[PDB]
């Protein structure tokens, strides 16, 4: 985090897409729907789980950006 | 800012679910409720100059020792602004008292109090006086009810205030 | 009628938490004002500060204002508050490591701990990366992930079963949370003894 | 967590008949005294710094070792503690008042308070003093009739000390 | 429970917060409406066995396949367990009545009945027609306002069955 | 948990020698038998809700202070637990027997049932006539020969009712 | 308390690592600035008694209404009050000297100051004054680095007062 | 709180709230028809364990000369004795993970913490890699059929989790 | 949490009274010698994978019952939890003596590392065992004098020392 390489944090656009609903649909609503695309700002060491965590869930990356650098 | 029925809309579209009778005696307080406040924004439309220079007299008379000069009362477009933010708080008073509830209020003077009061060495006990004595001249203005919701919404701008 | 009277709820009351199964989950969804926003840090600090009363003087400004505005979720602002020294002070400085991973769980999720197996790679996980990663699993968990969400305040969700939950977790809850009252601070020594050690103990052999 | 009717309906159906009609009657005779009720949560909710900080004042004055060095109270954070917990103690009775019956406070408030200020080293006559002199205070607010339709609240005030009396037992 | 009442207090304590305008309104409210809640919850206690065997007999006339031998819905002590239900389900009304809140259905009635429903093999259906004779009598024993709020518990009743 | 195969091993790393012949020949036994446990367990779950079903029916009809309200089954929320506790445990004593080491019926279910239902109220001898019909119930499927190959089971009877047994006494 | 060498130790536990260079070095300076800290230590407890009497008598200066009868500061009792308090501070701010960190008097001032300010009406703006004569009088008691890390130490507190 | 096939899948069940589907059943019968081979595989390797043990004895002095010559870590009669009991426990817990049809087994008892354990005794892999690089070229043909591949897959496992 | 200068300020507290002098001066000298502390926690670190590594060699020559099976650090995760046990237990050692109380001690390994590894099975006095091995590597790795300005640091070798013997009687 505090390391010049734990830095750059980059921001993703998620897309809830149709296959993540189906998904979410038999898993059950246990969180509340919304609009299918949101925004997030993710650090460059939890970078990684977030993506991650969309592959398990469906969900595709809209695209990346970058915060610092 | 909120009426009845605004966070009636917030928790229906929260649980995603449609209303249940609660929400709609709610929606009765607020219709029933609705005139006498009606009544007490005219009546506080009609007193608002004289609300306004009779507290600005009086928060000058409880606190003489900062009318002295040198500080915050002493100066003419302070006590200018003291008119102004009278006449602010009141009439967001009456807005509150429209919309039968204190969303109005809240978004519009009670965020961010605290750190502005002591942030420009504003005494919050100056508007706390003066609200006060707002209630003083308002207990005869207005009569049965809606002098009671009236003392009730100064009171919590106060109680925010305090 | 019988002559043993068994009320509505009177499970609830018989077991310390009532009000718990009663007090309703917190969710901070569309843009508000100032009222229910302090209601709700209200809540938050009583449960993730295992009803220890945070000074007014200790809380984050710029954490809770970037929430406020709403572009850092409230997991995020979970995460700012495990992450403070404070949460350390009260929780992980006065008390051991399986105490401090007991008072992580109740807190955190709500739930006690399943399995001694459980605490043991939680510990290994503590001692291999160190302390942030602990919470960073805990909040990045799957568990945690449906069972509150993106969204959702965490709750006491002992007390009631759960979706593959130990038979254990119950009781050590039940021992656990002992009502409002209780408080974890660096104070009352039961934040500091892990008393659920005992009950863990038994579940390693059969 | 039950008010009034609530806990009715609760024995009502522990004895599997119907809510017979004196109950009734009861409960509707509570509803009619229902603004009263009312009027005094408002009373209760508008005084509250007035009240919290009088009876600090009272206590402190007849109690000196809380704010002196190592006292119970000395730190601000720990005075600030000593005085919030009697703030909510005060918000817990009011929500009994306004709830008709004590139940929220046996429930939630009151139900294990006495180990944890075992556990804090706090001693408990002087916690329940402080809820005394609160009780005291509130009843001292509640006796003025100013700005309301006056008449006979008897069973209100004497109500709201039966609440402070048993927060008070519930301390010790 | 779950009342009006202990929704705001609920709502309250979860915040820690003094209670304020809006929900002393909503209690204004309950307070207010329990009188013709409360009549009624009176009359509805007054008449009892009239609606549940004429329910019974509904139920009968609207099914009449279940009340041959060989089926679920024959025997005696099956009729005796119909009235049971139907008793349990008017005793709820009219305490939710009294309540002024849909809490008790839920807390009892509606808490998990879809599983156990199925568990048995029972069909909603039964209890709603049996609600629609509920209503049917309803919509003479009481007058107005009683009548529009009785009327509005018993539907939610289906409801939550539907 | 800690399975046959599982248990196996544990007592060979705990005396630290090898698998003796005679652990694979029991091993091969338990292994050969799979299929049997295969179409027990089936037997098992394709039945379950009917199962549940007729063994509450002769619990209410056995036990009528149960239903009936003051009872832990009357405010039919109650009920929609109780549902979930014979399901859970039939899940849990059929999870045991595909195993055929009631090591996890132990202890993933019996270790807290006992306080739990302490705290709860229940009358565990209810719970434990409960069960016991459970084992009635299920031993009817399991004697059940449609679709299948047909042959003789006992070892597979005796285990499902020492299993049954286990977890009775255990919630007694 | 929050010591260098206390929250050095805790931050170790944090990553689950020893000590390093970076932070051995922070204790080695902790420890050589200790020296002058040490004699500011001595300087300000030999001067206590005129250090608080001179804060009191400066804030009466400031504000002399405040002694006026029906006020705070009226009453024998409320001025030994402001002298406790101010030597209170002041032993806190010695405590800060030594552990060479804000970590006691944070602890045990800071902490929950405010909450007693708003109940008991006790202006920060009076301990600021009195901290102000403190920072003005130890500009004579003391000298180079003891003075420059008392004043800062001082300020840090006026800081968080205001 | 072993895991094989049979107790992963009563942990999946059990994790999602549900009974067991078609899968389950049909995973406990691969489960249990492939436990003849493994068990094959388990009592032929139980009865030549001391040719194995041996030869892996000399194939790591063999494979690095450097070790048993006096003044570093590998020379010494308590050593060989080490050597002799660690080759042992390696093939003993080899067909436990045999016998499981998981290498459950090996994971928690050796494969869990193993890294530190070397680290902390300068034990580098390589030896017990060789050690069970003889090992299977010893068992290429002590087993037949099914049971060498079934052998070869949990060794395979056990060398890239010793990698 | 508390250090030697944390422990003189809350007892300041406790008394209500500023430092006195004497301590003031004690505090001084303890902070003139600070620099030698620094380098005994130094050499204590650098030393720690070799300390452990001694401890742990002579642990094993001498007792044997732990490597075999059924040893309570038999397997390879247990021992290796044995192994960052002693780690830690040297870690918060080092802890201690940087803050010179062992009030951190307590904090952490000492509040009920006891019952702890009563529920675990661990016996108590081979870790104590544990703690003299690490104290007597500690001892020789800190008695050296290599690339440091040699001097008197007999008063820190006797703070380490006994700070292993508080360590050791509270486990065993
Ligand atoms: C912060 C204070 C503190 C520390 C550091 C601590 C260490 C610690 N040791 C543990 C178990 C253990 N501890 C040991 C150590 C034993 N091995 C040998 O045989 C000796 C008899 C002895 C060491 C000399 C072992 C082997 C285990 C694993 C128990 C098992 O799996 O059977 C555990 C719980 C399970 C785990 O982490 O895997 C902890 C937390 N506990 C604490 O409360
Ligand atoms: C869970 C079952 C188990 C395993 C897997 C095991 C391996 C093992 N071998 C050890 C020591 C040792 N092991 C060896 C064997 C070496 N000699 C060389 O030729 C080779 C590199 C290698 C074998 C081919 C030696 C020489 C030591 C002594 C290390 C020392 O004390 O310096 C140790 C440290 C314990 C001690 O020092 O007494 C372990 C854990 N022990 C077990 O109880
Ligand atoms: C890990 C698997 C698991 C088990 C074993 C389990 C037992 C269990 N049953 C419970 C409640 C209950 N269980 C029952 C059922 C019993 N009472 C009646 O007398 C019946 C005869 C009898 C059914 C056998 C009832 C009625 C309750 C509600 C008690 C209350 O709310 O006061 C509870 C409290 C929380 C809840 O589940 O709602 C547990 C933990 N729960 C689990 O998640
Ligand atoms: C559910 C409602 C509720 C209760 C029942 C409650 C009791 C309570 N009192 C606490 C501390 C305290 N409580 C008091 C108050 C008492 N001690 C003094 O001697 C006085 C005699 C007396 C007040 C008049 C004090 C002084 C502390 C400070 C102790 C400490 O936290 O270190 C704490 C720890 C909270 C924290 O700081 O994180 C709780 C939970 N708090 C609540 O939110
Ligand atoms: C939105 C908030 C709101 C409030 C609070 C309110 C007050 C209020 N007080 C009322 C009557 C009353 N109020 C009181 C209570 C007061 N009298 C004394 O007893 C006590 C000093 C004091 C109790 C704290 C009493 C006794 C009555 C007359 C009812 C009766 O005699 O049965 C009524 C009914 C109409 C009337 O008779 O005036 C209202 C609406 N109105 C509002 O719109
Ligand atoms: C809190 C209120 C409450 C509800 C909602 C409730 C549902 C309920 N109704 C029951 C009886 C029952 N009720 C019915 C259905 C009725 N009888 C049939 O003749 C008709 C078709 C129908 C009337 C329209 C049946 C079929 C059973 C028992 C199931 C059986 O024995 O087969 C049972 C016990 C099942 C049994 O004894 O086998 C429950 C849990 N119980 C309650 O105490
Ligand atoms: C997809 C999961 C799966 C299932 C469901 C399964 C059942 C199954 N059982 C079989 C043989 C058998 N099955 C059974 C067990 C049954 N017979 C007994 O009489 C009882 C009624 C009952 C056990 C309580 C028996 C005894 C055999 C004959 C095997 C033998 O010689 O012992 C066979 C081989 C015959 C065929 O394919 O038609 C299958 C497929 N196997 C599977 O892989
Ligand atoms: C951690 C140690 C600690 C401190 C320092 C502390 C301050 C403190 N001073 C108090 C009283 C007081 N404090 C003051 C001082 C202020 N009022 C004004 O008049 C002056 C201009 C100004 C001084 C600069 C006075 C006059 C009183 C008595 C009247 C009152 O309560 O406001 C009180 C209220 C309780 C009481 O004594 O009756 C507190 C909490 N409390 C603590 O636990
Ligand atoms: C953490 C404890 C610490 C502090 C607080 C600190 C500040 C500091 N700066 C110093 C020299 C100085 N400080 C300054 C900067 C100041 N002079 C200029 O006029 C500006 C108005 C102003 C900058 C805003 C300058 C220019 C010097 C002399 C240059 C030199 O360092 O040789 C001195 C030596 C004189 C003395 O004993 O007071 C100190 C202590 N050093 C420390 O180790
Ligand atoms: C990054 C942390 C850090 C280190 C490591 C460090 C080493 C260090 N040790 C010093 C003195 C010293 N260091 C030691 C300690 C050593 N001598 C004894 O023989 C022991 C074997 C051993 C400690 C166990 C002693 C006794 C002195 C002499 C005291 C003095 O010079 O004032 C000095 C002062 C050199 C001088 O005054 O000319 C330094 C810089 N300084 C640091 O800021």
């Amino acid at each position: 985090a505090i390391t010049t390489q734990g830095k750059r944090i980059y921001k993703i656009t998620v897309s809830e897409a149709g296959a993540y609903a189906t998904n979410k649909h038999r898993t059950g609503y246990r969180a509340p729907i919304r609009q299918s695309n949101y925004t997030l700002t993710v650090p460059y060491d939890r970078f990684l789980p977030e993506m991650i965590r969309l592959h398990q869930s469906g969900a595709k990356i809209v695209n990346v950006t970058s915060v610092i650098s | 800012s909120r009426t009845v029925i605004t966070e009636v809309i917030a928790t229906a579209d929260s649980q995603g679910r449609f209303l249940n009778s609660t929400e709609l005696q709610a929606a009765f307080g607020r219709f029933e409720r609705a005139v006498p406040a009606i009544e007490a924004a005219r009546a506080l439309t009609k007193n608002q100059d004289a609300l306004v220079k009779g507290a600005v007299q009086a928060v000058f008379k409880k606190f003489p020792y900062v009318t002295q000069p040198g500080e915050k009362g002493y100066g003419d477009s302070n006590q200018a602004k003291c008119a102004r933010d009278i006449g602010y708080y009141l009439r967001f008073i009456t807005y509150s008292l429209v919309a039968s509830g204190t969303g109005p209020l809240d978004d519009y003077v009670i965020a961010g109090l605290r750190e502005v009061n002591r942030a420009f060495n504003l005494n919050p006990l100056w508007y706390i006086e003066a609200l006060n004595y707002i209630k003083g001249e308002t207990g005869k203005l207005l009569s049965g009810q809606s002098k009671t919701e009236a003392l009730l919404y100064i009171d919590h701008a106060i109680n925010a205030l305090s | 009628p019988s002559p043993l009277e068994q009320t509505n709820t009177y499970g609830q009351e018989r077991v310390q938490a009532n009000a718990v199964l009663e007090t309703p989950q917190v969710t901070l969804r569309a843009p508000f004002t100032e009222e229910q926003f302090q209601g709700a840090l209200y809540a938050i600090y009583k449960q993730v500060f295992g009803n220890t009363y945070v000074m007014e003087s200790e809380r984050p400004a710029t954490a809770e204002s970037q929430l406020r505005d709403g572009r850092i979720t409230v997991r995020g602002f979970i995460r700012l508050l495990a992450k403070s020294d404070t949460y350390k002070a009260r929780f992980f400085n006065p008390a051991t490591q399986t105490r401090f991973i007991e008072l992580n769980h109740k807190l955190l999720l709500g739930r006690a701990p399943y399995d001694q197996a459980e605490i043991s790679r939680h510990v290994a996980l503590y001692t291999s990366q160190g302390y942030e990663a602990e919470i960073d699993s805990y909040l990045d968990s799957e568990e945690y992930q449906e069972c509150f969400g993106e969204d959702t305040v965490p709750f006491f969700r002992g007390f009631t079963s759960q979706p593959g939950q130990s038979t254990e977790a119950f009781n050590r809850m039940v021992t656990l949370y002992d009502g409002y009252a209780t408080s974890d601070s660096e104070w009352d020594r039961g934040g500091q003894s892990a008393r659920l050690t005992d009950s863990l103990a038994r579940s390693t052999m059969d | 967590m039950n008010d009034v009717f609530t806990r009715a309906i609760a024995q009502a159906d522990l004895k599997g008949s119907f809510l017979l009609e004196s109950d009734l009657d009861k409960l509707a005779s509570f509803a009619k005294e229902g603004v009263k009720r009312l009027d005094a949560v408002a009373a209760l909710t508008n005084n509250a710094p007035a009240i919290i900080s009088d009876a600090a004042h009272k206590l402190f004055a007849e109690q000196q070792e809380l704010i002196q060095p190592g006292g119970n109270a000395y730190p601000h954070r720990r005075m600030a503690a000593c005085l919030r917990d009697m703030e909510i103690i005060l918000r817990y009775v009011s929500y009994a008042l306004l709830a008709g019956d004590a139940s929220v406070l046996d429930d939630r408030c009151l139900n294990g308070l006495r180990e944890t200020y075992n556990a804090l080293g706090t001693p408990t006559q002087s916690v329940a003093r402080a809820v005394q002199l609160m009780k005291d205070a509130a009843m001292v607010h509640l006796k003025s009739t100013a700005n309301v339709t006056v008449g006979d609240c008897s069973s209100l005030y004497s109500e709201a000390a039966t609440y402070f009396d048993k927060a008070a037992a519930s301390i010790a």
